[PDB]
């Protein structure tokens, strides 16, 4: 088998304290398989054991809060780097109430603990969008960057 | 020219009962689309009002007036969250689409955003200006704008009203 890696990178600016938080967690799984990963820190993901394909595989990148992401035609012959540092994938933020759509009832989640700050009543990370402590307007706009879009609109 | 965002009273003067109406508006904001601010005032000598009606402002009044952002096509959200006892206003809107509000090519630059009454309780001395709280962390004087692109705008100035002399 060979090894299918890459860098994942989120859609929207953070400070270097909370880039380790942001770029982790993203699962990275070939369709159709049992073959998969989750990014490290450093949005590095890396699946080995993968059978050769000329005719590319099916990529599926998952995560909380994000919007779905499928990645065809990944051709692997051997060892094979579906992205790099340089260029990443991106990823974008805003499906918050899973339903593959960045829309309306996404925006009211964030509303709903406006203002709140870390270790509030009402404070929860997964909201607190670039992770700086408070959840406000700027959180919002990072989904807005996405408003109305669903899975396909990445770039095929 | 100067890019900036500012307070500013239409009177300095009042009887008690009167409205002083404050204007709160942006200048030169490249590629603008959204905002977030926070207000401080007396609540002993001012009571927040709306400068049309008159009705009492509570903690989820928006102020009327502005000029910009009214566009429906684009999706204008607003968002108050004030705690008018404690001598709080703080309140946002932004459009929700905005990579359709950037395929104008045209951006809303300059204007009003916001226009709130305040009664007058007290003949005293009082001010009223942008303030920076814990629920917005790296914001300029209490004050996060932003563009098309979902980015914080930075370099802008914060222009303090005030003086208020009674
Ligand atoms: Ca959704
Ligand atoms: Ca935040």
């Amino acid at each position: 088998g060979y090894k299918v890696s890459g860098y994942i990178l989120p859609d929207f600016s953070f400070d270097a304290t909370v880039a380790p938080l942001v770029k982790a967690g993203f699962k990275v799984e070939i369709v159709g398989t049992e073959l998969y990963a989750v990014t490290d820190a450093n949005g590095y993901f890396e699946i080995t054991g993968v059978p050769a394909n000329a005719s590319g595989y099916t990529l599926k990148i998952s995560r909380a809060t994000y919007l779905d992401r499928v990645i065809a035609n990944v051709v692997v012959t051997g060892d094979t780097s579906v992205s790099t540092s340089q260029a990443p994938i991106m990823m974008w933020v805003g499906d918050i109430v899973k339903d593959n759509s960045i829309n309306l009832l996404d925006v009211a989640e964030v509303i709903r603990c406006f203002n709140a700050t870390k270790g509030s009543a009402n404070y929860v990370e997964e909201l607190d969008i670039n992770r700086n402590g408070a959840i406000n307007m700027q959180d919002i706009m990072i989904v807005h960057k996405h408003f109305g879009a669903t899975s396909s609109d990445y770039d095929a | 020219k100067a890019s900036s965002i500012e307070l500013k009273f239409d009177r300095n003067k009042g009887e008690v009962g009167d409205i002083l109406i404050g204007t709160v508006r942006i200048n030169n904001i490249k590629n603008f689309a959204g905002f977030q601010v926070n207000i401080v005032y007396d609540p002993k000598v001012l009571m927040a009002v709306d400068p049309e009606t008159g009705k009492e402002f509570t903690s989820s009044t928006f102020p009327p007036g502005r000029t910009v952002l009214k566009n429906n096509a684009y999706g204008p959200i607003q968002i108050a969250d004030n705690d008018p006892e404690k001598g709080i206003l703080n309140f946002a809107l932004a459009y929700s689409y905005i990579a359709g509000y950037k395929e104008t090519g045209v951006a809303e630059e300059s204007g009003i955003i916001a226009k709130i009454g305040f009664k007058i309780l007290q003949k005293k001395s009082t001010a009223v200006k942008f303030q920076d709280t814990l629920s917005m962390p790296g914001a300029i004087s209490g004050t996060q704008l932003f563009d098309w692109d979902g980015e914080v705008i930075t370099g802008y100035e914060v222009i303090q009203p005030d003086v208020l002399s009674l």
